[PDB]
């Protein structure tokens, strides 16, 4: 018999690259 | 032509579900996770059919419904089937493609009889 | 060095852009394939190699748990085997015979059903 392997969700985050204001 | 008591016309292994409309979520019938044995009964004396599912660990009955002449029995996927009554949607998650094929045939046949 | 955009193949001159899939994009060239929203900042999922937003995924791109028949949230972990997947939950991924949780246990699959042991597979015929 085999073993149960938790895989990660396919979701990712789209990173919003943007500087912080003064 | 017939007989004043009831008998199984088929048997299939399935997890019996109800659709929780409040929560938009399929839940185990009777509030207990697990597979049942689901039978279709034929009562030849009255010409009625019913579905009965008792959990396999438990024997607890979790469904027991006459099969209305009008039933739309929807084979949503190859091993999940479903249908409504007035108040609710019901589903069966079959253990094998095989249990789905059998049960479906038996259902098809019961409906044919019930119209015929 | 200005970052290059993987969609339109040109440089990004704006001081805002998106990073996704190991790549850079003009804000407006990384968008839900289904509803066209700008994915920047937001959760998305790759289905058939096109990015979709979270609600489009939930609404038309499935992954339905073999155990409970409900969708598996694309953010959470799940157990897969072959074409099947289950919530990583004591309610979904357990033994068909004895209810024993199988997350990170040894198991035995038979189409949909899943067991902790040969014994348990040997009951259930
Ligand atoms: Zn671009
Ligand atoms: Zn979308
Ligand atoms: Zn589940
Ligand atoms: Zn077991
Ligand atoms: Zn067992």
């Amino acid at each position: 018999l085999q073993t149960a392997s938790l895989r990660d969700g396919p979701a990712k985050r789209a990173v919003w690259v943007r500087h912080t204001s003064s | 032509a017939a007989r004043m008591s009831e008998q199984s016309i088929c048997q299939a292994r399935a997890a019996v579900m109800v659709y929780d409309d409040a929560n938009k979520k399929w839940v185990p019938a009777g509030g207990s996770t697990g597979f049942s044995r689901v039978h279709i009964y034929h009562h030849t004396g009255n010409n009625t059919f019913r579905v009965v599912g008792r959990k396999i660990q438990d024997h607890q009955v979790v469904i027991n419904c006459a099969i209305p002449k009008g039933l739309k029995y929807n084979q949503a996927t190859q091993t999940f089937h479903q249908w409504r009554d007035a108040r609710q949607v019901y589903g069966l998650n079959f253990g094998s493609k095989e249990d789905a094929n059998v049960f479906a045939s038996a259902m098809m046949h019961a409906l044919e009889v019930l119209n015929s | 060095e200005k970052p290059r955009c993987a969609g339109c193949d040109e440089l990004i001159f704006s001081n805002e852009y998106t990073q996704a899939e190991n790549q850079n994009w003009h804000l407006k060239h990384f968008c839900c394939f289904d509803c066209d929203s700008i994915l920047a900042g937001e959760i998305y999922v790759m289905v058939n190699d096109k990015p979709v937003c979270k609600p489009c995924y939930v609404k038309n791109h499935a992954v339905v748990c073999q155990g409970c028949h409900n969708a598996i949230d694309p953010e959470v972990q799940r157990v897969t085997y072959n074409n099947f997947s289950w919530h990583a939950s004591t309610e979904c991924f357990l033994c068909s015979c004895c209810s024993k949780c199988l997350i990170g246990q040894k198991f035995m699959p038979v189409e949909g059903m899943v067991f902790c042991s040969v014994e348990c597979k040997k009951r259930m015929s």
